[PDB]
């Protein structure tokens, strides 16, 4: 099948520089153009940059004409952005998408570009006290995202991540939450396995009851 | 039908 | 450049009842080939965008017949014939006829089902992050309707105001609830001071509010 997968996101002083990178695979890619699509925190997707198939058309948006360059491998069935002078409003989920109907997309990869620095977060647990309640607190991180599963992708149905909340603090905090059988507490064991990639921090903590 | 459609390229302005 | 006005901004639809997103054109949407390209898509949280409807009116593969589009000129519809719970999210337009390629601004799409209360949950902080100083209370209001809901933090009857954050989930692609988090965030120094921490929640669904409630270290 067709497959689009980003690389090289993250995080960036304003003013810095990023190279994104787009890998392609399940069609012949020298036959569709290629683009960058981004969407900021809370709003809409917008359009970036195209490069034709063999790079003869190459368009910009406006707010990145002068700062961001596209440009592809054919040979490595690759896309690029090389992205500079970023601003903290570049901040947005990217986006490599194939051709000109928006059929396929790649997962996005986030660029937050920000002054704050790279903070992993602590992990807490919600103790639980019919149907009981239980989770943990993901606290003080930066940037975003985390990801929370439970008992390693076992336990899926009742679950609930909450989006992230910046903090006065400008550091994030989340929770996940699970409903569990009250007749399950203290004999099912629930852990909550919680990634920070951009700070390499993984923790499984348990959740037992109070 | 669709890869045909998705090779073209929108009109430059 | 093209701009593409998308209306409504939100749409609440019954089980199983049409749902219509409109989007108009700034100028006609014809390509030198003669054709009109124009994508419809439905974006589902943390999700990249999926295509429903390419070319105005052709399906990608896999997309249900109870979606369509048409239009012409300035002017183009996408509907749904009946909705689904899954329907939930945010629609976009996509104009890929000429540059700057360009969006129209999103459509959410609601499901209206019975009203259902909140579950209230409370969760006094975790002795390991007492131990390093801060106390973080958190208020759980789980799987209600609609998403309308007030929560209010007492701290021995005092009533908190500004000491909190709120988080809620988009709605539920299965069961068409929201759930909601509220998190009330102290020093441990200040936590000790106080004995009572109450969450009160008011809601369509409850008769008078409720409250969970527990006693600092006891």
């Amino acid at each position: 099948e067709v497959q689009l997968l980003e690389s090289g996101g993250g995080l960036v002083k304003p003013g810095g520089s990023l190279r994104l990178s787009c890998a392609a695979s399940g069609f012949t890619f020298n036959e569709y153009m290629m683009n960058w699509v981004r969407q900021p925190p809370g709003k809409g997707l917008e359009w970036v940059s195209s490069i034709s198939g063999t790079s003869t058309y190459i368009n910009y948006a406006d707010s990145v004409k002068g700062r961001f360059t596209i440009s592809r491998d054919n040979a490595k069935n690759s896309l690029y952005l090389q992205m500079n002078s970023l601003r903290s409003d570049d901040t947005a989920m990217y986006y490599c998408a194939r051709g000109s109907t928006g059929g396929y997309w790649g997962q996005g990869t986030l660029i937050t570009v920000s002054s704050a620095s790279t903070k992993g977060p602590s992990v807490f647990p919600l103790a639980p006290s019919g149907t009981a309640a239980l989770g943990c607190l993901v606290k003080d991180y930066f940037p975003e995202p985390v990801t929370v599963s439970w008992n390693s992708g076992a336990l899926t149905s009742g679950v609930h991540t909450f989006p992230a909340v910046l903090q006065s603090s400008g550091l994030y905090s989340l929770s996940s939450v699970v409903t569990v059988p009250s007749s399950s507490l203290g004999t099912q064991t629930y852990i909550c396995n919680v990634n920070h990639k951009p700070s390499n921090t993984k923790v499984d903590k348990k959740v037992e009851p109070k | 039908i669709h890869d045909f459609v998705d090779k073209t390229l929108p009109d430059q302005g | 450049d093209i701009v593409m006005t998308q209306t409504p901004l939100s749409s609440a639809v019954t089980l199983g009842q049409p749902a219509s997103i409109s989007c108009r054109s700034s100028q006609r949407l014809v390509h030198s080939d003669g054709n009109t390209y124009l994508s419809w898509l439905h974006q589902r949280p943390g999700q990249p965008p999926r295509l429903l409807i390419y070319k105005v009116s052709l399906r990608f593969s896999g997309v249900p017949d109870r979606f369509s589009g048409s239009g012409a000129g300035t002017d183009f519809t996408l509907k749904i014939s009946r909705v689904e719970a899954e329907d939930v999210g945010i629609y976009y337009c996509m104009q890929a006829t000429q540059f700057p390629l360009t969006f129209g601004g999103g459509t959410k799409v609601e499901i209206k089902r019975t009203v259902a209360a909140p579950s209230v949950f409370i969760f006094p902080p975790s002795d390991e992050q007492l131990k390093s100083g801060t106390a973080s209370v958190v208020c759980l209001l789980n799987n209600f309707y609609p998403r309308e809901a007030k929560v209010q933090w007492k701290v021995d009857n005092a009533l908190q105001s500004g000491n909190s954050q709120e988080s809620v989930t988009e709605q539920d692609s299965k069961d068409s609830t929201y759930s909601l988090s509220s998190t009330l965030t102290l020093s441990k120094a200040d936590y000790e001071k106080h004995k009572v921490y109450a969450c009160e929640v008011t809601h369509q669904g409850l008769s008078s509010p409720v409250t969970k409630s527990f006693n600092r270290g006891e």
